[PDB]
């Protein structure tokens, strides 16, 4: 009966009181996704002379 | 991957040879409790309940096993080594 | 089910403070503990045959 | 009343299931509530990076921080091309944006009753093994069925074939059938390379047996067993066969499991257990030329066939205490018997078995899920 | 069922073990491996150690 | 084998999602009875299943 | 004080609660005195300051 | 410029968008606040009697 | 503070490891008595 409901939703489980709430709800993987370079074609054709 | 082989086995194919071989341990734990049922009286073993009567049952598989245990245990235990 | 592989063991027994002062280096911290008022053996868990 | 048992049941076995081991499982420690979260790094140029904090190479402020969205006209690019003045001083500034992402995880079970009778007095023994066999095989096809159907629910891309614009619009009947055509795997081809969709596979090429073919498909589509015939049929843009056999191509190649062939650029995967909208479709009125229809609330309705397409990296399986495998089954016994009688049964002659398991899912990127809508013939 | 020591690193977690036959090297020569794992944790893998 | 008759019998099991399995020991997930005991048939419906 | 629980798994699954998620902590105790010599027993009433 | 700004009490971080918050506001001590027995002082005088 | 260890087990825990094996031992002592 002592339940967790949810935290989230604007409920509260049994243990906590009118004051509190529970400090951890969600997990992070600290580990974001990148988008890589696009790749250049044009670049390597050119020829480099000295100014 | 822990190591250098070159076909490396993963758990999950491990946990795949557990899965394959539970079912027959399973259903061959039954009968190894059944027959610990028969040894101490519970389960099956044990008498129905009935207000007027009775609920006694003497122990044969208990007694019948009693003398084995002794008999089989000392041999090991007859002298002060134990290989040779 | 083996004696060698258990981690703990706890044992409660009666003693007098002279036990405790035959080697005082051993123990500490004896003035705190009453040595005057309380006078019966009454405490419930540990089971002895003293009157 | 005296017959002679063969003791020798008839027994089938377990659906394969494809969908479930492309899944990758990412742990969830306990203690953290039932909710992952992650970021996402948008790049400077793309369109997604929204910002007030753009000054342009005249000193001003502009509405947008990024100097040129995703767009490819020249014109737009010149317009728009960050330039400095030799007492250059505050000429351009940028900015970048984080988003964020968040799945989480639901609960499953069910169980079932025997009695002692049951165990004991029937002829046929092993009545056990049997009941614990067919229980397993429903759970693994049910969290299959679960993932197959939050796949295609969760799909980014998706293609209606034809001329519909909707489920409701896809239909067989008319001038415009609703069927896949060639052209509709080249843009589905075409959309995913745009994508930047890695390839899972390599171009096969030719072997020194005769009547052997070539075959360049680098990606995986899988169909169910209903658009079979009606792939077999097709004919390519020329007018020529399209459906290339698995015997051709047999030798230098490895045939993966369930393979029917390969069109353009996708191998055909055959999945047993692929799931169909049913009644999705248009209503079918009589001049149905052959194509499977269904009942709702009296009408006939066309039906409607998934085809999926999944790229790499695309979602992993979040698990709860779930072991090395993207799920984990937790069952119990009750044996029936008087000694569990204390409180509920005085008799206590009535045993169970209950089986359950967490399940769920996140999508990492969903623009590499693809997907195309079609009909599919009698 | 719910004996818990306060020190973490005295706690008891069941963990598992794997003795078999395995062909390591794909050759079709099959050698005695052992793996033990805990959890979803593959925390050592290798060749059998006795003779 | 003799003095059984001439005839033979096998038993062949049903597994549980088939439409076959017409039986009377369903409970939903509310509490209540439920017509069919198998969750679902051999019908693939998304709507259905879900 | 003699403290039974029964923390959730197989050994709180029941009939009427199939799975088991459930759990209970008690705690009970017994309780009596006699007096042999009340007369050494004293007390004052008296009421006493805010 | 990109500012910490207040992201409690709403007032989002100047790099995080309109879909994402910053992940974590708070640092938690995990060593909770608890309160000692009472003493007894009744309870050493009494002794104990089976029956 | 005792001893000159760098992790000292305090009473805490020893009362805390005896309230915790306790009970078994509990319904124990009844088989013997």
């Amino acid at each position: 009966m002592l339940n967790y409901n949810a935290p989230t939703d604007g409920q509260k489980s049994s243990i906590d009181g009118a004051n509190s709430d529970q400090m951890q709800t969600f997990f992070w993987l600290k580990k974001a996704i990148i988008t890589a370079r696009k790749e250049q074609y044009f670049m390597p054709l050119a020829s480099v002379t000295n100014m | 991957k822990l190591t250098s082989w070159k076909n490396e086995l993963s758990l999950q194919a491990l946990k795949a040879d557990l899965d394959a071989a539970k079912p027959s341990h399973t259903a061959m734990m039954i009968k190894v409790k059944e027959w610990n049922d028969l040894m101490r009286i519970e389960g099956k073993a044990k008498p129905p309940k009935v207000k007027g009567r009775s609920q006694v049952q003497p122990k044969l598989v208990r007694r019948q096993a009693e003398w084995r245990y002794s008999a089989l245990t000392e041999p090991f235990l007859g002298s002060n080594k134990l290989f040779k | 089910g083996d004696i060698n592989k258990a981690m703990f063991a706890i044992v409660s027994f009666e003693t007098c403070k002279a036990d405790l002062l035959k080697e005082k280096d051993r123990y500490h911290n004896l003035n705190k503990i009453d040595w005057q008022s309380s006078a019966p053996v009454n405490e419930p868990d540990h089971a002895t045959t003293t009157p | 009343q005296t017959f002679f048992w063969l003791k020798k049941a008839i027994i089938t076995a377990r659906k394969e299931q494809y969908f479930m081991p492309l899944a990758s499982v990412t742990n969830m420690p306990k203690h953290y509530g039932k909710t992952i979260k992650v970021y996402e790094y948008v790049p400077l140029l793309d369109d997604r990076n929204i910002n007030d904090q753009g000054i342009d190479a005249s000193g001003a402020t502009i509405v947008n921080g990024n100097l040129y969205g995703s767009s490819k006209d020249i014109g737009n690019i010149t317009s728009k091309l960050p330039l400095l003045t030799e007492n250059g001083g505050r000429v351009n500034r940028v900015g970048f944006t984080r988003i964020a992402r968040e799945g989480s995880i639901h609960k499953f079970g069910f169980f079932y009753e025997f009695t002692q009778e049951s165990i004991d007095f029937d002829s046929d023994d092993g009545l056990m093994e049997h009941l614990s066999r067919e229980l397993m095989n429903g759970a693994t096809q049910i969290t299959e069925a679960v993932l197959q159907k939050d796949l295609l629910a969760a799909a980014g891309t998706v293609l209606y074939a034809g001329a519909a614009t909707s489920d409701a619009t896809i239909t067989g009947e008319g001038s415009t059938p609703s069927v896949v055509s060639y052209k509709n795997l080249m843009r589905l081809d075409q959309i995913l390379t745009e994508n930047r969709t890695p390839t899972q596979t390599t171009i096969i090429t030719g072997s020194r047996m005769i009547d052997t073919k070539v075959i360049g498909a680098t990606r995986v589509m899988y169909v169910g067993s209903e658009l079979v015939p009606e792939l077999k049929a097709m004919k390519d843009l020329f007018g020529n066969k399209a459906f290339i056999e698995t015997q051709h191509y047999a030798d230098a190649g490895t045939i993966m499991n369930g393979e029917v062939g390969s069109i353009d650029k996708f191998r055909i995967i055959q999945v047993p257990e692929m799931l169909h909208w049913a009644g999705a479709g248009a209503q079918a009125t009589g001049a149905n030329p052959g194509y499977r229809t269904s009942m709702v609330s009296g009408q006939e309705h066309y039906d409607v066939y998934p085809m999926l397409v999944v790229g790499d990296d695309s979602f992993t399986s979040i698990g709860f205490q779930t072991d090395g495998k993207s799920l984990k089954f937790t069952v119990m016994t009750k044996m029936p018997g008087k000694e569990t009688a204390d409180r509920n049964d005085p008799y206590g002659e009535t045993g169970f078995s209950s089986i359950k398991w967490y399940y769920g899912i996140l999508v990492k990127r969903p623009e590499r899920l693809a997907l195309i809508k079609t009909v599919a013939p009698l | 069922q719910e004996f818990q020591i306060s020190d973490p690193m005295r706690k008891r977690v069941v963990a598992y073990e794997y003795w078999g036959f395995w062909d390591i090297e794909g050759n079709g020569v099959l050698e005695p491996i052992v793996a033990t794992w805990i959890g979803s944790t593959l925390i050592r893998l290798e060749k059998n150690p006795y003779p």
